[PDB]
């Protein structure tokens, strides 16, 4: 009566300059 | 003492919700059966049903009781109990069937692919029965691929959960793709602001796979016996910060598993709003850092089924 899902977030994180 | 030859199926329909089965959208899988119970039926007979061998009623939890077939009233018609090894159902009935005939039942039972049986995305006949009467249907199993952005690949899943201590277990899959991953780092965290609880104490092993080794499609390892286990070596390589884990694997070319079990807090509406989260990130060409993500989440099927007499006079 349990299980679980998946989900995906990609971001990107460069330098504000 | 088996009744099954008494025993009339009316109705009996596998559904998955297409015959595919996303078991990491956490796709269930309906078996809707009715049937009637002759009058020949006494107290302490047994009729079964049995689920597909390739399925589990619960994916995450071994609390997969069958549920007892109830009246309208709530009088018990019959208590069932499963055997895992055998996948299948025993219903004993009560002295309903004693005190009542002509006795109409449904039941709708949902079951998920069971991660052990099939390690790998394939096609299946699905066999489930009712009282020896046999249906089927095909369908196929897809697993999830995990998220890319340059380097930085990642999946996860959850895999046992345990509502009386309060835990939950996440597998996640660092570098499935065994790519060349320049200062990776693997965060964990309650998520995406927080529905667990990461911290110092939250048990994390790590284990490195040799680039002959091939992992589970599951997501979900049963045995850890061949996995060169290295949590150790990430001693001195853990930062904790508000229900968030760091993991510094510095320069890798090598996939590693991790094993999250971690505590998690109660909902008081009484539901399993729980989820929780991991991301790589690797240094790219250009000196970026690029992360990939991933989250999982618990889903809930529950049978159901009732029966009705009339009342003998």
């Amino acid at each position: 009566r349990l299980s679980s899902r998946s989900h995906t977030l990609r971001t990107t994180c460069w330098d504000g300059k | 003492n088996n009744v099954n030859d008494l025993i009339t199926v009316t109705k009996q329909t596998i559904k998955v919700g297409d015959n595919v089965a996303a078991a990491h959208d956490g796709k269930d899988i309906e078996y809707d059966t009715e049937f009637t119970i002759d009058n020949k039926v006494k107290k302490g007979d047994t009729m079964t049903i049995n689920y597909d061998k390739n399925v589990i009623p619960s994916d995450l939890t071994d609390k997969n009781d069958p549920i007892d077939i109830t009246d309208p009233s709530g009088e018990v018609i019959a208590k069932g109990t499963f055997d895992k090894a055998t996948k299948q159902i025993t219903y004993t009935f009560t002295d309903y069937v004693d005190k009542y005939e002509d006795i109409k039942a449904r039941l709708t039972l949902y079951s998920y692919i069971d991660k052990q049986a099939v390690p790998n995305e394939t096609s299946l006949n699905l066999t489930f029965a009712t009282a020896g009467k046999e249906t089927s249907q095909n369908v196929s199993v897809d697993y999830q691929d995990p998220m890319v952005h340059g380097d930085s690949n990642i999946q996860s899943i959850f895999t046992k959960l345990d509502e009386n201590k309060q835990t939950i277990e996440q597998q996640i899959y660092v570098n499935p793709l065994k790519k060349t991953a320049t200062n990776t780092k693997v965060d964990i965290a309650g998520s995406g602001n927080g529905s667990t609880i990461i911290d110092q104490n939250t048990e994390m092993k790590v284990y490195k796979v040799n680039p002959n080794q091939q992992l589970p499609q599951s997501n979900r390892i049963y045995d850890f016996s061949q996995y060169e286990d290295v949590t150790s070596q990430f001693d001195n390589k853990k930062s904790f910060s508000n229900n968030v884990a760091t993991l510094d694997f510095g320069d890798i070319n090598s996939a590693y598993i991790i094993k999250v079990v971690s505590k998690y807090t109660p909902t008081s509406d009484g539901e399993l709003d729980i989820a929780q989260g991991t991301s790589m990130r690797t240094t790219d060409k250009y000196g970026y850092y690029n992360y990939a993500g991933y989250s999982n989440f618990i889903v809930t099927s529950n049978d159901t089924g009732g029966g009705d007499g009339t009342v003998k006079p």
